[PDB]
Formats: C-alpha cells, structure tokens, sequence
C-alpha cells in the first residue's frame, strides 16, 4: 500500500516538473512572438518606406 | 470535410496506440464518414479517387 | 460520494486473519491522461526567426549591449 | 493491481495510467450466522434428514402407549 503510494507521489512530481517544463517553452514561444509582435511594423507602412 | 476533420478532431482524453490502419499506405485511419447511398455514389465522382 | 468516480484494487483488513468484517480501508484508485504535445522552441519554424544562445547567467546581467559602426 | 486495467488506459505511463487518489474507510456488517445445530432449543427437538417430506402421505401416526 505504500509502494502505491509511492509510484502515486512520483507519477505527481514528474508530471508536474514536466508540465513546469512545457509551461516555460510555452511561455519561451509566446514571448519571443511578442517580442517579435513589438517590433513589428505593419505592411501598409513597410510598403512604402521599405 | 476538411473544415468537418479540422472541427471534429481535437483534445481528446484515453489515447492509445494507432489503431485502425490501412492497407495501401498504411497510415492511421482519422475518422469515418456514415452516409447514405446517393451521397456515397456521389462524393466518389467529385472527389474521383 | 468520494467513490463516485474511481476503481479500487484491494483492501486494508485490519489484523482479521480470518474475518471478513470490520473497518475495511479501500484504495481508490484514479485514471489520470496527460493530454499534451511535446514542443521545443527549436522544434518549431519560429527557430529560423532567431540566433539562440544558452547563458546560463542571465539573472546576473542587468543591460545588454551591441556597437554598430557604420561606414558611410 | 487485482483487475485488467491495461487496454482501457493504454500504453504508456508518462501520459496515461493509474495513480492513487483517496483511501476511503467504510464499515462492513457482522452478522451472526446461526444454526440450528449451534443454539441451543435443538434439545427439545431431535432432527433426523428424512430427506424427502413426500414419503409420509398420513397426516397421522399411532402412537403404542404401554404402561
């Protein structure tokens, strides 16, 4: 009973660690598209003074 | 039937492995498309093949 | 009910070498599915937007910095 | 783990499986199985299996009182 506690508390911590994980790429993704988003001008402007 | 595919097949919990496989190429099998038979004898001339 | 939901596998007698009554405690097992897509920065095509660097120390840098000379 | 859990779920033990969640407590009944040979009013009645009740039609029997 305590060894399925056991596998039950580390089936808990590494799916949490690996969606700590996930959660930092997604956040790494989201925030190199806003930073690419801040530095964004738009086409009708680029069409003309590129 | 691609907007049909690309409504339908999303987040779905109890996944497994790739189950219903063809013959020809081999890939999974994504959905199934229940008919009647004037539509069936029809959308194998529009889409042909 | 707590029970509403789960499966169990076995029990806990307490000390009933032969009986079958008693305070049983079950253990109530769950289903869990971790609905979730295994995606790297450098697995995706916004990879070719950036040059990516490893600096393992970026907490201690405050400012960054960058010399364009241009030679008109 | 006591049942057949292993096509329902899958495969794999990273994105699916089994995993405790609660350890409930509730209380089973004891009740007393008696006997008819285990309490006591089988003095007053000897019990022999007859095995079938159909052999004796006779809702009566004679009784030889000798005194």
């Amino acid at each position: 009973v305590e060894y399925a506690e056991y596998v039950g508390a580390v089936k808990t911590v590494a799916s949490a660690l690996q969606f700590g994980v996930d959660a930092l790429e997604r956040g790494l993704i989201n925030t190199v598209l806003s930073v690419k988003l801040r530095h964004a001008p738009p086409m009708f402007i680029l069409q003309t003074l590129a | 039937l691609s907007e049909m595919v690309a409504a339908v097949s999303g987040e779905s919990v109890l996944k497994g492995v790739s189950t219903y496989t063809t013959a020809k190429g081999g890939e999974p099998v994504g959905g199934v498309f229940i008919v009647t038979d004037n539509v069936l004898r029809q959308l194998l001339t529009f889409l042909g093949e | 009910s707590a029970a509403e939901g789960l499966f169990h596998s076995f029990d806990l007698l307490v000390g009933k070498d032969a009986r079958e009554a008693g305070i049983k405690f079950e253990v109530l097992l769950g289903v869990y599915t971790n609905a979730i897509q295994y995606v790297r920065f450098l697995e995706t095509a916004l990879a070719v937007s950036c040059v990516n660097t490893e600096f393992k120390d970026l907490s201690r840098m405050t400012d960054g910095k960058i010399q364009f000379r241009i030679s008109v």
